[PDB]
DNA sequence: AATACATGCACAGGATGTATATATCTGACACGTGCCTGGAGACTAGGGAGTAATCCCCTTGGCGGTTAAAACGCGGGGGACAGCGCGTACGTGCGTTTAAGCGGTGCTAGAGCTGTCTACGACCAATTGAGCGGCCTCGGCACCGGGATTCTCCAG
DNA sequence: CTGGAGAATCCCGGTGCCGAGGCCGCTCAATTGGTCGTAGACAGCTCTAGCACCGCTTAAACGCACGTACGCGCTGTCCCCCGCGTTTTAACCGCCAAGGGGATTACTCCCTAGTCTCCAGGCACGTGTCAGATATATACATCCTGTGCATGTATT
């Protein structure tokens, strides 16, 4: 099986496989290949990667150290996707 | 010195206008604001949100809850289509998805 | 503190609309973010409308164009219509 | 004796109706918890949360996420095909006009 | 009054004189109609003293039943082995598992009201609430009083809300931190008496006024040294280990914030956060819990394991310094990881362990705990979370306890402690407890002196 | 005799010529006259200052531009070089102009 | 004077110069009533946004600056004509 | 005259300016000069209007420097965001201390 | 007293080259916030000063390419799009007269090509 | 008078809408500020109507090509058919690890004081930037010639 | 099959050759730089307490792995028909010139309308509290798959 110390699952591999299957029956698709969780996985850290760099740019120029709920509205506003419910 | 009528009290509104006139100026669109402009946005915000909220409120009656739920509100709008036109890159928080399978993915044999 | 919103306001057009008909919290918030969305979406046409007409204020003409460039067609007439009507009710009386 | 398997293209259609007709989260909270702090701890090092700002950009990427598997779905029924496949979201990231 | 000696109603009942005593007082708060705190030293016979209640309720005040007991999964088969040997005349039943065992159960046993006593673990109470708020329940006595630390837990309201007549209660250390906890267990106990905690520090030579106006109504406390006469009373050494250098380059190297290697750049992958006393005590009591301090790794158990963090150090060379001296040892990790490396360690050395992590099923836990107290044992060592391990267990076969590292709490730390004096014992009383200097950790001992200072001046009497 | 060329070298030939040219590839006064034709009905007797004409030709040329370039990639995806409306319908319905 | 029928005045050669530029090699028919009705549908939401400008800012002429803010708030911003 | 028709202001004189600094020997034509022209219009609009929503969110009322040091780095991707912000600051501090 | 001493304006105080009082009088009357820092439009105008030099490197670049003198659209189209981050910041602009890059699909190029 | 494939029920099974209790927690509402909105007036300046100058868009006319329109034929691409095989759906058994509930810190959001130097505003000077005009060099255009890719026989 | 020879148009490139928009030089103006006087947004310094991090506990549902099997993706063939390529025939775009009036647009006076500023008061919010909408549980009828096979026509 395996030894002690069992500190594994990088990071990016714990969206697991079963919660992209349950997206994509969320987008209604009826079949999923065997290569679509790893680009899934990558287009999920670049558009994760663009959203926080701009909220981690607006809690920096507020001087602060929290990012809010209204720094990720700001951040996902200013990007064309405007998130209503959290804040505001 | 007499009574204080709000100007909501005087336009037949229900949404508040004195706010509006001070968001109007402390927003800086412009350095001088009408008379007849707050007035006017609440008028029309107030439609939106009747027209909003009333096919809010059938679809909370199709699902047999008095309450209304985000998902009511956003099968309303995505429903709809001059209201998914005004919010077409607007993403609902515990929306949820309008029900939509493509047709050649029924099996239907 | 003070945080002013526009919760009152929706559960008076709700209860105007619907007069037995509850609401969320989380859809208090989401009915308030829109329109907040919506008012800054048309300030900030008018605003525009202004700056190009090399105006400096901000009357009823330039936020109805505003409604009538943000909304689609009988969305957009509906609400000329109401904000003409609610108008000639302020100047009127 | 005998028993009962479903079909191919069953289950997936059952499942599409049920996950369709909910609207609560997919993605696990703290897996994408952590994904996010470890995002977040290459811009800047010393970075709190606020425990609805996650709950917040998960309800952004779900939809960023389902909207893209839509139409990466359009495109593979256009392909005379079923199934998905890397060239369906390569394509509908390219003419979504994304990078 | 009552019974005058160790009653009839028990059977194999040596019920000592002090508990008897105790008993004449719980039988007087009955009496009386007022809900009491039973919370006097643990090994001083307090599951022993509930059962001798109702083994005279259900006598000689024709008591049948129901009268259900909270305790920590961890005392279950503990509690119903001593209602099995002690008052049989009680039908004793007991809930443990998943749902579908827990619907059997209460479809055989709990719908009729056959039993008379129903012992029940706390997260059990939580998912069965709708079962037992359907029930008239007599009495009320929840084993280790402490979950009900904070009165906004929702096993607190949960508890509060139960149509019930009587609450008793039963721990060791009822003071927690200031005021609060005994202002939550009197609310809870007898709630019509108290209205906000500014009547308890209204109420609070003032603190000895307040602590008789406590002891006097509905209070008892004791210590071994009061009533048993024949027992060690402890003995302590507190002993400081060294800090090895690997321990004092990772400490450099963890308040300079500026560590890691596990990518093409020098990230820190959030590890120093927030919370750096904890992350502190992470790296004094053993770097390898951190990423890579092992080289890239072959899993060999090396003496470089053991000698890199001082602690480990005196505790390989004292291991068989205990080992010529020839007892069982007693070892109470707060950390599971280090549990987890002293796993490997004992491996390495070639000792005989029995892991109590507090994630180990119940039936793989009372039987290592009765093979650790078996007549002439063998398990030398016994790894031991500190909470859901030190909690409420009874371990007089051994002498000498490990107290690897105190938390913040310096009770639960006298709890683990004591679990070696439940009984007393035939040897003495030894303690070999770390703590590493140059850090955090003498902090939190000096803390925790400060609150076993203001604990003390109101537990001398 | 009369020497050919074979069927589909031509368009290459066009293709570089286009692509290296940068002029109006439609003529300026049918696009005049449609444009007054569907402003007729806005509001009548209107006057365009004629660098309208020239924005408006330049701005509905880059758009077919780039919708003719996503639809080329879509029928090549789905295993063609002719591209048809099934591709155009695609085209606009993934990029969001089309609901 | 209302015109009758200038979106078929938009020739099927120029349809092919359009496409031609967009790199596309063979075409099939019946794509050019398709691309007369999305050409068609495009401007008149442009000259429907401009036309409200012109009529705000009390002309009776389209100019190129209503054309330009007509493109600029439909996300499809034109330089060139004087930004 | 014709009334000294008005002052059109614009960035004409500045852009050539800038091209005798970088390329020496290179005119430009004027529609390309109008193009930039237009660009640099936009490009302050932008940083302007992403300053304004900065002061605003954070209840202040001064655009100072630090609201447009954070506005380019929103706007401007990278690269050209880092090479923007170091010369900016480089023009303020030289400015600062030569006042 | 100096009353007008010499009259040194910010754009040669700033060693920049773009219009530093116009580009704070288009701060001030642009409805952008109440005050406007001293400091800003130094930045403003040589965050603007860098972008035009940058756009301006590339057009002569690609237009010297060309063999002319004289930057066109076609030029400026070119350089804008053959360069990454330009892209990304002008991905939504058109320019008139522009052209489009040349790019021909591989799969488009005739068969048996050798 | 038994076989071959097809159509269709039967029924075995599994999910699922629904009937009904009920536990709860969370939205609806009641109250007590107080701070923002309204009443009420002085004002000045931004907008509003007038007015002539004038650029500048719209019609008309001609004509000369250049592009569109129509036609053919065929060759190659779209599309249906079919063969297969392996890649993915589905069911089940272990196992792990999220999730809700604990304790248990303390960093850091956040409210309030408060003093200044920050920008606003105004005056006055003076000069840089827009406009106008002239002029000529870069570039578009055109002939024309020489290379450069393509297609077909045809002799390998 | 098949490289290749050679026509054979296509296209680059060269060399004039006009020509007309950059390009620079006055010009003179609205705008900006210098001075300085106020005032109040913000920097900075408090406290403070809210919630964020962080590990343990204990259940239990999903994740992982594997088995199996079959259904869809891929390739390959045929065919057929329909867009590409070229030729011939129209047609109407574009270039040029000229007129005409009309919107426009910069200047002028004037005048109401939003701003500024006190003074008071009542509607919006925060806090608390409680009952009912619904979340949950369990039971049961009600549909949907599936497929085994009995047979409903065909085959023999
Ligand atoms: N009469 C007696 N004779 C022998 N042993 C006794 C007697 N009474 C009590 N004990 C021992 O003292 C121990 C006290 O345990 P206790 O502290 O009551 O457990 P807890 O900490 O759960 O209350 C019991 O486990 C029992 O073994």
């Amino acid at each position: 099986a395996k030894r002690h110390r069992k500190v594994l699952r990088d990071n990016i591999q714990g969206i697991t496989k079963p919660a992209i299957r349950r997206l994509a029956r969320r987008g209604g698709v009826k079949r999923i290949s065997g290569l679509i969780y790893e680009e899934t996985r990558g287009v999920l850290k670049v558009f994760l990667e663009n959203v926080i760099r701009d909220a981690v740019t607006y809690t920096e120029h507020a001087k602060r150290k929290t990012v809010t709920a209204m720094d990720v509205v700001y951040a996902l506003k200013r990007q064309g996707r405007t998130l209503y419910g959290f804040g505001g | 010195r007499a009574k204080a009528k709000t100007r909501s009290s005087r336009a037949g509104l229900q949404f508040p206008v004195g706010r509006v006139h001070r968001l109007l100026r402390k927003g800086n669109y412009a350095e001088r604001v009408g008379a007849g402009a707050p007035v006017y946005l609440a008028a029309v915000l107030e439609y939106l949100t009747a027209e909003i909220l009333e096919l809010a409120g059938n679809a909370a009656r199709d699902n047999k809850k008095t309450r209304i739920i985000p998902r009511h509100l956003q099968l309303a709008v995505r429903n709809d289509e001059e209201l998914n036109k005004l919010l077409g890159r607007v993403t609902i928080a515990q929306g949820g998805v309008l029900p939509n399978i493509q047709s050649v993915l029924l099996p239907k044999k | 503190t003070r945080k002013e919103s526009y919760a009152i306001y929706v559960y008076k057009v709700l209860k105007q609309v619907h007069p037995d008909t509850g609401i969320s919290s989380k859809a208090m918030s989401i009915m308030n973010s829109f329109v907040n969305d919506v008012f800054e979406r048309i300030a900030g046409e008018a605003s525009r409308l202004a700056h190009y007409n090399k105006r400096s204020t901000i009357t009823s003409r330039e936020i109805q164009t505003a409604v009538r460039l943000l909304l689609p067609g009988e969305l957009a007439k509906h609400a000329v219509s109401e904000g003409t009507k609610a108008v000639t009710k302020y100047t009127s009386a | 004796k005998k028993p009962h398997r479903y079909r191919p293209g069953t289950v997936a259609l059952r499942e599409i109706r049920r996950y369709q007709k909910s609207t609560e989260l997919l993605i696990r909270k703290l897996p994408f918890q952590r994904l996010v702090r470890e995002i977040a701890q290459d811009f800047k090092t010393d970075l709190r949360f606020q425990s609805s700002a996650v709950m917040a950009l998960q309800e952004a990427s779900e939809a960023y996420l389902v909207a893209l598997f839509e139409d990466t779905n359009l495109c593979a029924i256009h392909a005379k095909r079923v199934t998905i496949m890397p060239k369906d979201i390569q394509l509908a990231r390219r003419i979504r006009g994304e990078r | 009054t009552r019974f005058e000696d160790s009653p009839s109603y028990v059977k194999w009942g040596k019920l000592r004189d002090y508990q008897v005593r105790g008993l004449n007082w719980l039988i007087s708060l009955y009496e009386n109609g007022i809900n009491g705190i039973l919370a006097d030293e643990m090994g001083l016979g307090k599951t022993l003293q509930t059962i001798s209640l109702l083994g005279y309720m259900k006598h000689y005040r024709n008591i049948p039943g129901p009268h259900m007991v909270l305790v920590p999964k961890s005392t279950l088969h503990n509690w119903m082995s001593e209602f099995k040997r002690w008052v049989p005349t009680l039908r004793s039943v007991c809930l443990i598992g998943d749902k579908e065992q827990r619907a059997a159960f209460v479809r055989d046993v709990l719908l009729p009201g056959e039993w008379d006593v129903c012992v029940t673990s706390y997260e059990m109470l939580i998912k069965e609430k709708s079962v037992f708020k359907k029930f008239n329940w007599r009495y009320l006595v929840i084993d280790e009083a402490h979950r009900i630390k904070n009165e906004k837990s929702k096993l607190s309201e949960i508890v509060r809300e139960f149509k019930t007549t009587n609450r008793l209660l039963l721990t060791g250390t009822p003071l927690q931190n200031n005021l609060h906890e005994l202002w939550s267990l009197l609310n809870f106990l007898l709630p019509d008496v108290f209205n906000s905690a500014d009547d308890f520090d209204s109420w609070f030579q003032k603190l000895v006024e307040r602590l008789h106006m406590v002891l006097r109504p509905f209070l008892l406390r004791r210590i071994k040294a009061d009533v048993e006469k024949s027992l060690p009373p402890k003995k302590e050494v507190k002993i400081y280990v060294g800090l090895s250098k690997m321990q004092r380059e990772w400490y450099t190297r963890i308040l300079m914030k500026d560590i890691d290697i596990l990518n093409s750049a020098g990230k820190m992958d959030k590890m120093r956060l927030l919370n750096i006393l904890m992350q502190l005590r992470k790296c004094c009591n053993h770097p390898y819990l951190f990423d890579g301090a092992e080289p890239g790794p072959p899993y060999t158990t090396d003496m470089h394991l053991v000698t890199n963090s001082g602690k480990m150090v005196v505790l390989d060379k004292l291991l068989p310094k205990l080992k010529e001296q020839g007892s069982r040892v007693l070892i109470f990790s707060q950390m599971t990881r280090v549990l987890d490396i002293l796993e490997d360690y004992c491996m390495w050395r070639n000792y005989e362990y029995c892991r109590l992590d507090g994630q180990t099923p119940h039936d793989e836990r009372q039987d290592s705990i009765n093979a650790y107290n078996e007549p002439n044992s063998t398990k030398f060592v016994f790894m031991l979370s500190t909470r859901a391990g030190g909690l409420g267990i009874n371990l007089a076969t051994a002498d000498v306890v490990i107290l690897y590292d105190s938390d913040w709490n310096p009770q639960v730390d006298l709890q683990a402690m004591d679990r070696a004096h439940r009984i007393g014992q035939t040897k003495t009383v030894r303690v070999f407890r770390f703590i590493t200097d140059n850090t955090v950790e003498e902090r939190i001992v000096e803390r925790a002196e400060m609150k076993l200072r203001l604990d003390s001046i109101v537990i001398q009497q």
